[PDB]
């Protein structure tokens, strides 16, 4: 078992998960649920209107100071009636940690705007609205990042094509770059590469 | 006036349909008798609502609901379709 | 109450008065935007536009639907006022290269397959 | 209850007697790895891939082959068990050939993926492999023997579902090989399965062979229309091009599935296809054409004659919405001389009551009843999936099965009463032994086949059969609701075409011959110019050129049943619809958007526009048609019955031959299939084996 | 070493289905005892002796001796053709007069 | 092994070549078609038969792990010989 | 606070989806057959929505398949009918839903291979 | 390749071309599989 396979931390798994138990008793009103994955990361899973506590929390208690925001974006998963996902991943420097906080939204609910506890936040977020449509309340300046100028739509989103709905290209006859439905010369070719056998027995799920 | 075909929609277990169904197992036989050229196309209906068609020359149709009929109202509706009065 | 929080707007009132300032404050900008970018448009046909833009969505009868509508507008008209968008971006909104497609069912019929 | 307690990996199930350790494992969402299992064949127990360790039992078991006991604990995850599994897949591996790349079972190969996820990843074997000469047998299944891993599947499916002994293993020990024996062709109705069961690539397509992967395809979910059956199949395309066909499992249906025909003929929608409009012009030939043009010259021709002077006719492979179309657009011109070459009697209740002209047993009937009989009809080619389901049921519910007509090979032995159509009367007498037979059981069939009907004196045939069947009604009573009555169709859209109220047959065209024709698909030739006036205007619309094309003055291209998602109504009844895999070719277009198009410009615009709103128009006329899994319905028997005996039509002396006598007039019934090329080799092969 | 004959059938002038091949009726009256041994209703287990009987009678075991066992029997060709493959005491090619069969297991060896 | 079509344009070993009525032929005005010249299946019918004193034969197309999957072949018919399904060369028994 | 929204959910103007790709477009929800090749069932368990195939042509250059709608590779995932059902209606288009098809139990015996009387003792193994 | 000469084919090139963009020898692409759907001929004799 030893030189193919990725060894273990138990000590890691022990802090994390005494971590965990202290974050959650600290802060019973939001948060929903704790898991440490089988390599040492530990998930935090929380009520949306617990953003700015909890994170603040993190960010300013003795024992977290999680001064570093790493890392902020969505998830889309249409099945779910909450159907966006916000990850906070954030480092601690003191403790040499890092941690992540999920909650969940869908289209019409606005998600509480963490800019004033981290700055990184700032185009983060800006950027989550550009690729999912999840709207930010009180941000300082929440508008597109990285699409066009006068582009619909989200194109993160599962249901968005992956080509998009329109393209580019220059017209003579008004002298300028027009945008016209797409046309593909070659469509993209879909491939079904799932196996029809099972991989993993340890992630079968009930069968109702 | 020319009638071309007819369709009774009736609906199997439905409640608004017992008249209708009635109509169908006790007294189709002697009407299909009296008519022997004429089509009487008998179709079963969703559980929505029981009804009869009446199709004339050149496409123009009509339909009359039979919901909770009894089998003589069917039969009085089907008799009022074939002869020219209404 | 259904579990559901507004953006701005609690009812359909508010949203209706948003929407009203953002006509106003669109129907303001469109000869400065005439002027700046040097198009070849009327000041009444690009209102006439914007009019065709607000009614596309008339049809709308949820107050956070209407105000994330108001947001993106409002995100337009900022970057309209600010020169971010340039000639060929405001000119799509008029679609002047693409062919009109027809709506009748023979012209249909006749190019192809498309309902 | 009945019901005993096992573990599955510690998790408790109830399951009844009898059950094996697969099915006990499957009942927890676990999947045992197999190869010589399938869940319609009989156990075989020999590629012991399916070994499972039970708890506190030092040996494996094969869970495809053993019941489980009171308190058993499957562990479906031991090390025992995936040591097990590890083993056998290097036995498996270790003389297969290293042909992947080769093989058109690359991306489908179930060795391929059982190895992936149960074997090991490297190899230890350091000898030579075997080699196996190849079998013929025949052309539609190519044979390379070498990627075959004896697990004898196509030997119990050609043994117990074809009914067809022609298989086997010769030799024993490691040169044990699969075959005949001796250069012979495997020439069955439903031979082709034997691919799809084949878990890896000895057994493969031969028309396939070599065009696509399986990660290429795309899978779209259709209808057979080669048959009434109406059996769910996988239309499997790539870059907009039908590659092959695949059955999809309906339980009720075609099982797992599908005929020769319905697998193989597909290449014919590459063959003689209409493309373009087509007018005549001066000189008489036909010449291609604009839409604008045929459909102005077919609505001047429409606006001059109205009611008996214009005629429909309808052929084997059109939806329920052109026919509707087609119904709408003639009766606007007051006109109702629309037909169908299939020929079913009008006498009595006629189609005017549903049951009348259905197999009200349905196909899943079949086995529960205890004895059926045939009366006029060969259901080996007539209708394969529904000849394959009697087989089944004769095995296994030990059913009784009796014919009347010639004495066809059936692939079961039947008590053949002969071939005059007096011993129906006899029997409906109860002079005949047969009689009696009819009343002992529980559950009888009857099945007339509407080819039987085709023939001079089917009214009076269907009476007889009629007869039969209310005999057996007032004798045993009520048994519930049985429907001991039914008939068989061969006509994919024979049974919708009735529900709307086309007229069965072709007699009211001979009867008051038209100015103006509309062949929709009709290529039975039951019509020619010397049945109809000089100067007639005949307009064809189909997907193919046939024997109905060229005697045409416009044809209109229209789409195949893999080009629309259009309406078929079974035999038993069940409405099902097909989808889109390719759009039609050059200008070919929709049936009922044809027709549509061709109202608009005579000016007798049919209320609807898109496909929704003609499938409204299709419920409007007949509500059955709009659902799309049901097959329950009225017996209206009583109805119909005392309606068929105010006719006393004399029967004919006659005996009773149905078309379809070999499996050499099986593979050509249709436009596709004469077009294909692979029924040509089909045909060339069952005349002259070489 | 290895096999070295063949499990497959190729037609060949002294060895096709049009070969002579009939049983003597001696040997018809012995068939009959041989088939009166099993039960009513499994007439396939008599292929054993029957075809052994033919290459009594023929020295060898052509594929119309398979093929009239076969319709004696009432069986598939094919059955009678594995059970002929499977077992080694039967010859599907001419032996000599005299058969010579060495055994060299390891007590003999 | 190159022919001429009728048009006069060179056929491929693909067996393509555009009808007298295409237009496309149009793209080779003032420029040329790339046809190969060297044609796989004429080339490969050139290579002799190879006889060996083995019911089976084993090819991997040679130069070792240069060439193709080790493949083995019976060569137990006598009217036909066997062909290697990746490499395309031919092997037979000593008959006759 | 809340403010009780009792609308029916609908996104249709938020996604920037074309007015042509919202209201011609008919979906499909079904949970895929298997691959008749296989016996694996892996590929059964989740439901998929996907769109109504559109045209494909033949490109006058190099002969590629092209396309112009662009939703022609869109197949989404679903764990529940239901779900697939909410994400069409508040996407706003018209949909067909196919009811799980489950093979039927069946009743296998080894020991009726060699039945005494029945019909469905084998001839061969 | 004086010293160490390369393996000799008959399929190799005898006679090496530089680039030929921009001369009437430049590669034209065109699809080099044949036709899919075959059309229906109709009969050259007429009907009537
Ligand atoms: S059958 Fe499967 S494992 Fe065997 S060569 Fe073909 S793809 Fe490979
Ligand atoms: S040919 Fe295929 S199905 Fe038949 S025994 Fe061999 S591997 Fe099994
Ligand atoms: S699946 Fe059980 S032994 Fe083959
Ligand atoms: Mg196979
Ligand atoms: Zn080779």
């Amino acid at each position: 078992t030893r030189p193919t396979i990725r060894p273990r931390n138990d000590v890691v798994h022990k802090q994390l998960s005494a971590f965990g138990q202290y974050v959650a008793e600290i802060l019973p009103k939001y948060v929903q649920q704790v898991q440490v994955s089988c390599f040492n990361e530990l998930e935090i899973f929380i009520h949306p209107d617990g953003v700015i506590p909890v994170l603040t929390f993190l960010r300013d208690h003795t024992n977290a100071q999680f001064k570093s925001l790493a890392d902020l974006t969505a998830v889309d998963v249409p099945t779910r009636q909450n159907r966006f996902e916000i990850v906070y991943n954030l480092l601690s420097l003191r403790f040499n940690s890092r941690i992540r906080v999920k909650t969940y939204t869908d289209e019409l609910t606005p998600i509480e705007s963490s800019v004033t506890v981290y700055k990184a936040a700032n185009w983060y977020e800006r950027e989550i609205w550009d690729m999912f449509g999840v709207f930010f309340a009180n941000h300082p300046d929440l508008r597109r990042i990285l699409t066009d100028y006068g582009f619909e739509g989200h194109p993160f989103r599962k249901d968005f094509p992956l080509s998009g709905y329109v393209e580019l290209r220059y017209d003579d006859e008004v002298k300028r770059v027009v945008a016209e439905p797409v046309e593909l010369a070659q469509e993209f070719r879909k491939f079904d590469l799932n196996s029809p056998w099972e991989a993993f027995p340890a992630y079968r799920q009930p069968p109702e | 006036l020319g009638l071309r075909e007819i369709r009774i929609h009736l609906c199997q277990r439905s409640p608004g349909s017992q008249g209708v169904r009635d109509f169908i197992e006790k007294r189709y036989v002697e009407l299909k008798k009296a008519n022997p050229d004429l089509p009487i196309l008998i179709r079963e209906c969703s559980d929505v609502q029981p009804k009869l068609w009446a199709r004339y020359a050149f496409g123009q149709e009509k339909n009359v609901s039979l919901n909770n009929f009894s089998a003589d109202q069917v039969t009085r509706t089907l008799e009022n379709v074939l002869s020219g009065k209404a | 109450g259904t579990s559901v929080k507004p953006i701005f707007s609690r009812d359909m009132n508010e949203a209706k008065r948003r929407v009203r300032e953002l006509y106003r404050a669109w129907y303001r900008e469109v000869p400065n935007t005439v002027h700046l970018f040097q198009l070849d448009i009327s000041v009444k046909q690009g209102r006439d536009k914007v009019r065709e833009m607000f009614m596309k969505n008339a049809h709308v009868t949820d107050p956070r639907v209407v105000d994330l509508l108001v947001i993106k507008g409002k995100m337009e008209l900022e970057e309209t006022i600010n020169v971010w968008k340039q000639r060929t971006h405001i000119m799509r909104f008029f679609h002047e290269t693409e062919a009109p497609r027809p709506t009748d069912f023979l012209s249909k019929f006749y190019v192809g397959h498309d309902p | 209850s009945n019901l005993i307690e096992v573990f599955v990996d510690g998790q408790s199930v109830m399951v009844e007697p009898g059950t094996t350790v697969l099915q006990a494992c499957e009942k927890v969402g676990m999947q045992i790895p197999r190869f010589c299992y399938h869940e319609r064949l009989s156990v075989a127990g020999n590629c012991r891939m399916c070994l499972v360790e039970i708890e506190k039992a030092p040996k494996v078991v094969a869970a495809c082959a053993m019941p489980v006991m009171k308190g058993w604990n499957i562990l479906t995850n031991s090390e025992k068990s995936k040591k097990a599994r590890e083993g056998v897949m290097e036995f498996l591996l270790a003389n297969h050939p290293l042909d992947c790349p080769i093989c058109d079972q690359g991306g489908e190969c179930d060795l391929q993926d059982q190895s992936m996820m149960f074997g090991s990843d490297r190899s230890r074997f350091l000898e030579g492999k075997r080699a196996v000469e190849d079998k013929n047998i025949g052309p539609l299944v190519k044979t390379i023997m070498t990627r075959c891993i004896q697990c004898t599947r196509c030997i119990r499916f050609a043994s117990e579902i074809a009914g067809v002994d022609d298989l086997g293993t010769t030799g024993r020990g490691n040169d044990m090989q699969v075959g005949t024996y001796i250069e012979k062709m495997f020439m069955s109705e439903l031979s082709g399965n034997i691919i799809d069961i084949c878990p890896v690539g000895a057994l493969t397509s031969k028309p396939y062979a070599f065009t696509a992967r399986p990660w290429e395809t795309r899978k779209t979910e259709s209808i057979d229309v080669m048959d009434a059956v109406g059996s769910n199949i996988v239309v499997s395309t790539r870059t907009g091009e039908v590659m092959r066909i695949l059955p999809r499992m309906h339980e009720d249906i075609n099982e797992e599935w599908i005929s020769d025909k319905t697998r193989f003929a597909y290449d014919g929608l590459k063959r003689q296809r209409l493309t373009q409009p087509m007018i005549r012009n001066e000189k008489g030939l036909l010449t291609y054409t604009t839409w604008e043009d045929a459909l102005s010259r077919v609505a001047g021709m429409l606006q001059s004659f109205q009611g008996n002077d214009v005629a429909a006719i309808a052929g084997g492979l059109v939806d329920a919405e052109a026919l509707v179309a087609l119904k709408d657009l003639l009766n606007r011109v007051d006109s109702d001389s629309l037909c169908t070459e299939e020929v079913f009697p009008t006498a009595g209740a006629g189609t005017d009551l549903r049951s009348n002209y259905l197999l009200n047993t349905t196909i899943a009937g079949v086995e529960e009843a205890d004895v059926i009989l045939l009366v006029g009809t060969n259901p080996r080619f007539e209708a394969p999936l529904f000849n394959a389901r009697i087989r089944k049921s004769w095995l296994h519910n030990d059913l009784k099965v009796a014919l009347i007509g010639s004495p066809v090979d059936l692939t079961y032995r039947y008590d053949h009463l002969g071939d005059s159509p007096k011993i129906l009367q006899d029997i409906a007498s109860g002079n005949h032994p047969f009689s009696q037979i009819l009343k002992e059981a529980k559950k009888p069939m009857v099945v007339l086949g509407s080819s039987a009907l085709q023939r001079s004196d089917g009214t009076a045939i269907l009476a007889a059969v009629s007869n039969i069947a209310q005999n057996i009604r007032l004798s045993s009573g009520v048994t519930g609701d049985w429907k001991v009555m039914n008939i068989l169709h061969r006509i994919a859209s024979q049974v919708a075409a009735l529900d709307l109220g086309y007229k069965p047959g072709v007699e009211a065209i001979r009867k008051n011959p038209p100015k103006v024709l509309f062949l929709l698909g009709a290529d039975g030739g039951c019509i020619t110019r010397q049945d109809l006036p000089k100067d007639c205007f005949i307009i064809y619309q189909g997907h193919h050129g046939d024997v109905g094309a060229p005697m045409a003055d416009v044809i209109l291209p229209g789409a195949a049943y893999t080009e629309k998602s259009a309406t078929y109504v079974n035999t038993e009844g069940r409405a099902q619809q097909t989808k889109v895999a390719v759009t039609p070719p050059g200008l070919a277009r929709e049936d009922w958007k044809i027709i549509r198009a061709l109202s608009e410009i005579a000016g007798m615009t049919l209320p609807y526009d898109t496909l929704d709103q003609v499938r409204s128009r299709l419920e409007e006329v007949s509500p059955n048609l709009v659902r799309y899994d049901d097959v329950e319905g009225a017996n209206y028997f009583q109805q119909a019955n005392e309606l068929s005996k105010l006719v006393n039509q004399q029967l004919l002396a006659d005996p009773l031959v149905p078309p379809q006598l070999t499996i050499k007039d099986f593979y050509m019934t249709d436009s596709i299939s004469r077009a294909s090329q692979t029924m040509a080799k089909c045909v060339k092969a069952v005349t002259e084996g070489i | 070493g290895a096999g070295g004959a063949l499990f497959v059938h190729r037609d060949t002038p002294e060895n096709n289905p049009d070969t002579p091949f009939d049983f003597t009726p001696e040997n018809y009256k012995r068939i009959e005892a041989i088939v009166k041994n099993y039960p009513e209703g499994h007439k396939a287990a008599a292929v054993l002796p029957v075809l052994d009987l033919a290459q009594r009678q023929n020295g060898w075991l052509p594929i119309s001796a398979m093929n009239k066992v076969a319709e004696i029997l009432q069986v598939p060709p094919m059955r009678v053709y594995e059970v002929a493959t499977f077992y080694t005491m039967y010859n599907r090619k001419p032996v000599g007069k005299y058969h010579i069969q060495v055994c060299t297991t390891t007590p003999c060896m | 092994g190159v022919r001429t079509s009728p048009t006069g344009e060179k056929v491929t070993h693909t067996g393509q070549a555009y009808d007298d009525g295409d237009y496309r032929r149009v793209r080779f005005s003032d420029r040329q078609k790339e046809v190969n010249e060297n044609f796989a299946i004429d080339l490969i019918a050139e290579q002799p038969v190879s006889e060996v004193g083995s019911r089976v034969i084993s090819c991997d197309g040679g130069g070792g792990a240069l060439g193709h999957p080790r493949v083995y072949i019976n060569l137990d018919k006598e009217t036909k010989t066997g062909t290697c399904g990746y490499c395309g060369l031919q092997f037979r028994q000593p008959h006759h | 606070q809340l403010i009780a929204v009792d609308e029916k959910l609908d996104i249709t103007t938020l996604t920037g989806v074309p007015e042509e790709h919202i209201k011609t477009r008919k979906v499909r929800i079904f949970v895929p057959a298997r691959n008749n090749m296989q016996s694996g069932v892996n590929n059964t368990k989740k439901w998929k929505m996907e769109f109504d195939t559109r045209e494909r042509w033949e490109n006058p250059l190099m002969g590629w398949s092209s396309t112009a709608d662009p939703l022609s590779n869109l197949v989404l995932t679903f764990s529940t009918k239901e779900d697939a059902v909410a994400f069409a209606e508040k996407n706003g288009w018209s949909f067909d839903v196919e009811e799980r098809k489950v093979p039927k139990p069946k009743s296998k015996s080894y020991g009726a291979n060699f039945s005494w009387n029945k019909r469905t003792r084998v001839s061969t193994k | 390749p004086t010293t160490k000469p390369p393996t000799a084919r008959k399929y190799i090139w005898t006679n090496h071309k530089f680039n030929v963009s921009g001369t009437p020898q430049q590669y034209v692409p065109y699809s080099t599989t044949r036709k899919k759907i075959q059309e229906w001929v109709p009969p050259s004799t007429p009907y009537k």
